[PDB]
């Protein structure tokens, strides 16, 4: 009975109690930062302790009177004539080279920014002072060097290159948002030394989408980071502009200041074996542990790019929630990025260069014997033959869909952080060789699971991972969040060695609690939960099922099936491998005790008889030959029939029998033979 | 198109199979079946857009021809028409039957390379399968 | 992948690849020039190991004659001032799209020294020299106007924040423009030394008439930098610290490049290169330069051409 033993699946839903914080309004941004943790949320910035979630300070961007004349910073609160709108937070970054301070971008007010300034005796006092980042563009009043941030989606990157604060921001942009306010796809800004603006190092320092395809060609950024002097985007965008079809795109250029040089985009894919996933929707840095970097073929120090891919409603970016996550080594892909690729799969760029314009009728690429050179007549190249990887869980989250990753590293092994959008978190050990389990499954809240996650691993025993699900930050300790939600022992022994629990005889418990002395992880006793039937013939050969868990021999994931055996009495019944599991077996074989026996120990059953079938009487004694009546028999998998042909069961039980019997052309009276899978002792003769 | 080596996983990652399957002999680039499969000997190609492709490679009745009389044939052939290998002309099991090579020589009493003793249309030869006595083998006839 | 060498001797460079990207060349023709020309002292052929030993580490040849030879790159271990009455020569003022961001030095008729930092572009037909003025502006006068376009840029070693340019023609040298000498290779500036600094930068001012702006500076050892700045910057061997005392003022936007030119024993001579960094004129905090001396050698060797 495979649906009755279902308390050994482990119990999917708990209530677990950790540090939970609550914001009014969602979060958006948020990072940790010299013991407190900035949280930028709808017209709220918040600053929380770590193993408090405390909120010591609060800071007031609130709804702002937007009007048409009224300049970005400048107090136009006596205007009563338009509209008292709300701001959002997307870009939230602390620096520290010029002074430890916040930077903070809105939404409404034309994408501006604003500075806070930490002091020294108390840093977590941000409302003390506020900048705002706009100067006046006297010269070029026509484009905007400090309307910076987009609304609809924008990513920002900091970094200090030649001792030179550099942001890199890559802008969502609506057809109708450049006539009012120019803006930029992907550009490099930098801050004025002061502090009080930006300027626009080189013309050819950004780059917007062409007029025409403002409308059209739509592109969002997922993720973007900066590694080994170079630093890349994630996106997702149309395969061609008359494609009205979506895929993962990347972006890279190396980090000089004076402006995007070697603009080169690439298509990504991950694929299961052959379906292709689409959509990136997560993504984070990092490196593998010493188990899964062999199996990557990566360096133990090599950074490795992890993103969560779900297949898209066909012809749209919307995903059918199938979900899966793969993993990509930087080194490969940088080198396939110089070498692999041949000279034809390069192309122009479309939405920059145009279709039909003059560099790519004709142009020579120093890709392979140059390194991003900040030359002049640079080639902003695209490809076509996007990288294939391949699934790293094999699809075992085939159809769910992932939204929020994080990955850590402990001893040798690597855990990813798992997120739903059903807010549901999953611890899980990431490896090819095999299919693992989550090892916690629980659900968080209603709201999907925001991707911005944010691990803190100190001194590599204690740690924690906070995650943002819709106005909930909450702290998840990494070094194992449980395992009394186990309770199957095969369940318990999967579970990872990092947190120290095992099995004592009823189900996974901590070592300290359970004082038996049972409490064992390397094995333990298999379990039987019933049998079906106990009522057999003597010499009746019977299927019996047998429901209970931990039916095999342990290997480290693959359960051996063949170290099986059973015993009853002193002979053996007849084992079915192909109906033998770790759920349920399926064996053909007075009471006396079942015995099952495999590699780690043995499991009694005291009940099972080898009971002797007895038929008494049957009813009627005489009659007419109609053949319809009904035919009652009693006594202690059984049929039962007369002529050759089987009366009907009417009732069946281990005392009562009743049959409806079939007509038959005869006045005159047989012997109704029974046949429990073997034809018994027939009863007396009843007349037709 | 080259064949991807199985133990780099790039471009194409589905590599593990070096250390999944033991004494299947996947060298380091020659492409093999591990699972046996029907199509036969693929291998991944250094070429991105295409993954596996199987590897033409020829079967074995193709460079064994026949003659009408047969004892003249002396070939690689060591299946049956079944399918079945010829046991050991050397060996006395499962078949004690006999020929024995060094009693008769001269006719390629070799280890299991089908022979034409009795005068047969074609070769044939004791079969490994204790219960089979014996099977023929197929060769296509020879030409010039 | 050396490390404690700071000598070509002890790493033979199994590399044969400028930091340019230009393949090195035969070495025998450029040994037999090192012979006729370098008396500093049979090394491999055609490989990017130097046989001076120079203290920068390896370095090869090119046989293009703009750069003869250059380095193979692997690992190896104003704001409150006071307005000239008086015009200067040393200064020169770059001009980007026909208008100043920055100032250099002046060591040749034909050469400027500045900093890596005022070039956004590489481009050279944009770049313009302007010697001998003392209005930003060039309003103030011209006789001493000396302009000029510029032919070849050559930056420092790797993470120096240093480059010299050396200019299309010549230039007069006369009283209105003048050069600077060089410190020594081990020139160590004794502690608590007074000295200046010129600027042409936002000098903190509402509005600025457009003159140079001169303004005072101390010499104190890397260890009281250290502590004023508590620990929040990393001093190499390489950097010089000088600062003000008691009063907030130093080099900010414009005057990067410019010279801290300090007087030994009989006359003025430069020490170091104004650098950005640490913020714009702290108060009671010092500035950090980069030292030319360090580097003089090097100048040495590439003045050579």
């Amino acid at each position: 009975c495979k649906e009755a033993l279902a308390k050994s699946e482990m119990n999917v839903n708990m209530k677990y109690q950790l540090p939970n914080f609550t914001a009014e309004t969602p979060i958006q941004n948020v990072i940790l930062h010299e013991h407190h943790i900035f949280l930028g949320a709808t017209n709220y910035i918040y600053v929380l302790n770590e193993e408090d979630l405390q909120k010591v300070a609060e800071y007031k961007t609130g709804p702002v009177l937007e009007h048409p004349d009224c300049f970005p910073c400048q107090d136009c609160s006596s205007k009563a004539n338009g509209v008292w709108k709300d701001n959002i937070n997307m870009a939230l970054v602390v620096d520290t080279y010029y002074d430890d301070q916040l930077i903070s971008c809105g939404s409404v007010n034309r994408g501006t920014c604003q500075r806070h300034v930490f002091p020294h005796n108390h840093t977590a006092d941000i409302q003390s002072e506020v900048h705002c980042i706009f100067s006046p563009q006297i010269e070029e009043p026509s484009q905007c060097p400090d309307c910076v941030v987009s609304a609809l989606g924008a990513k920002v990157l900091s970094s200090v290159k030649d001792r030179f604060i550099n942001f890199f921001v890559g802008n969502t942009i609506n057809s109708s948002y450049f006539p009012d306010h120019p803006l930029h796809s992907i550009s490099v800004r930098r801050l004025k030394e002061t502090k009080d603006g930006f300027m626009f190092l080189t013309d050819q320092s950004y780059i917007d989408v062409l007029p025409e395809f403002r409308d059209s060609y739509p592109i969002k950024y997922v993720h973007a980071f900066e590694s080994n002097n170079f630093i890349y985007f994630l996106t997702v965008q149309r395969e061609t502009l008359d494609a009205q079809t979506f895929h993962t795109r990347i972006i890279r250029f190396c980090s000089i200041n004076s402006g995007l040089h070697s603009y080169m985009e690439m298509p990504l894919e991950c694929i299961l074996t052959k379906e292709v996933f689409n959509i990136l929707q997560a993504a984070y840095v990092s490196k593998p542990g010493a188990q899964l970097a062999r199996q990557i073929g990566a360096s133990l120090n090599d950074d490795i790019l992890f993103g969560v891919f779900a297949q898209s409603k066909p012809d749209s970016a919307e995903p059918m929630d199938r979900s899966a996550m793969c993993a990509f080594p930087i080194k490969y892909v940088n080198d396939f990025f110089n070498k692999i690729v041949n000279k034809n799969n390069v192309r122009c760029l479309q939405h920059f260069y145009g279709p039909n314009h003059e560099h790519c009728f004709n142009r020579t690429l120093l890709r392979n014997s140059s390194g991003c050179e900040a030359r002049r007549d640079e080639y902003r190249t695209e490809f076509t033959t996007a990288l294939q990887r391949v699934d790293l869980f094999m699809g075992q989250f085939s159809e769910v869909l992932l939204t929020s990753i994080s990955t850590f590293i402990k001893g040798d092994l690597t855990i990813a952080n798992l997120g739903t959008s059903e807010g549901r978190f999953m611890q899980v050990v990431v490896s090819r060789s095999g299919p693992s389990t989550p090892h916690v499954n629980f659900l968080l809240d209603s709201h999907p699971v925001s991707p911005e996650v944010i691990v803190e691993h100190t001194l590599n025993q204690n740690g924690y991972t906070l995650v943002i699900t819709g106005k909930k930050i909450t702290k998840i300790p990494l070094n194992g969040l449980g395992c009394r939600h186990f309770q199957s022992c095969s369940q318990c022994l999967s579970a990872p060695p990092f947190v120290q629990c095992g099995w004592c005889h009823d189900k996974c418990v901590r070592s300290e609690e359970c004082l038996s002395g049972t409490w064992t992880q390397q094995i333990c006793l298999p379990a039987i939960y019933k049998v079906f039937p106990n009522s057999a013939p003597l010499e009746g050969g019977t299927r019996l099922t047998i429901c209970g868990w931990d039916f095999g021999f342990r290997r480290n994931n693959k359960f051996d099936l063949k170290k099986t055996r059973v015993l009853l009495g002193n002979e053996s019944c007849t084992l079915t491998l192909s109906e033998s599991t770790m759920n349920t077996l399926k064996c053909t074989v007075f009471n006396m005790s079942i015995i099952i026996s495999n590699g780690h120990g043995t499991t009694q059953y005291s009940t099972f008889s080898y009971v002797d079938p007895v038929i008494t009487s049957i009813s009627p004694k005489y009659g007419p030959m109609a053949g319809g009546t009904l035919l009652t028999l009693t006594g202690n998998s059984r049929h039962i029939s007369i002529g050759g042909k089987t009366c009907t069961l009417k009732s069946v039980s281990n005392s009562i029998l009743e049959c409806y019997t079939p007509a038959q052309t005869i006045s005159t009276e047989f012997a109704v033979k029974l046949k429990i899978d073997l034809a018994n002792r027939e009863t007396s003769i009843f007349s037709y | 198109i080259k064949c991807q080596p199985w133990s780099s996983m790039i471009p194409h990652e589905h590599s593990f199979l070096p250390s999944s399957y033991r004494g299947k002999d996947l060298q380091e680039n020659y492409c093999r079946n591990p699972r046996g499969e029907e199509g036969g000997p693929w291998c991944f190609t250094s070429n991105p857009e295409v993954r596996y492709e199987v590897c033409d490679i020829p079967q074995c009745s193709e460079v064994e021809c026949m003659t009408c009389n047969g004892e003249s044939y002396r070939g690689l052939m060591d299946h049956t028409e079944s399918g079945k290998i010829c046991q050991r002309w050397d060996h006395q099991t499962p078949h004690r039957h006999k020929f024995l090579p060094e009693r008769y020589p001269d006719k390629g009493f070799d280890d299991n390379y089908c022979r034409n003793p009795d005068g047969q249309p074609r070769p044939w030869c004791y079969t490994l399968d204790p219960h089979t006595r014996w099977e023929y083998c197929a060769i296509k006839t020879c030409a010039d | 992948q050396d490390c404690y060498r700071g000598n070509g001797k002890n790493y033979m460079g199994n590399l044969s690849q400028t930091r340019s990207g230009l393949t090195c060349s035969m070495w025998d023709k450029n040994m037999e020039d090192l012979h006729r020309h370098i008396f500093w002292e049979k090394l491999n052929e055609n490989y990017c190991r130097n046989p001076d030993d120079d203290a920068h580490g390896p370095w090869c040849y090119t046989g293009n004659p703009l750069i003869p030879w250059d380095y193979c790159p692997i690992s190896r271990c104003v704001v409150n001032g006071i307005p000239t009455r008086t015009n200067i020569g040393w200064m020169v003022s770059l001009r980007y799209r026909n208008k100043h961001i920055c100032g250099g030095s002046l060591i040749k008729e034909s050469w400027v020294l500045t900093a890596r930092q005022c070039f956004p572009s590489r481009d050279l037909k944009d770049y313009e020299a302007w010697l001998g003025i003392h209005d930003v502006h060039g309003r103030g006068d011209e006789k001493c106007k000396q302009v000029l376009n510029v032919s070849q840029l050559v930056y420092g070693p790797e993470g120096s924040d240093l480059v010299l340019m050396k200019l299309a023609r010549p230039a007069v040298l006369d009283d209105f423009v003048s050069t600077i000498d060089l410190p020594n290779y081990g020139c160590t500036i004794p502690e608590k030394t007074s000295c200046s600094v010129y600027g042409w930068g936002y000098t903190g001012l509402i509005n600025y008439d457009g003159l140079l702006r001169v303004a005072h500076l101390y010499i104190m050892g890397n260890e009281k930098c250290s502590q004023h700045h508590r620990g929040k910057v990393t001093l190499n061997e390489s950097e010089i610290c000088a600062g003000a005392e008691k009063i907030g003022s130093g080099p900010c936007e414009g005057d990067y490049g410019g010279p801290l030119v300090c007087e030994q024993h009989k006359m003025r001579m430069v020490l170091g290169v104004i650098v950005p960094g640490r913020g714009c004129a702290i108060p009671n905090r010092p500035g950090i330069f980069v030292r030319v001396a360090y580097y003089a050698k090097w100048i040495h060797k590439i003045i050579l051409t």
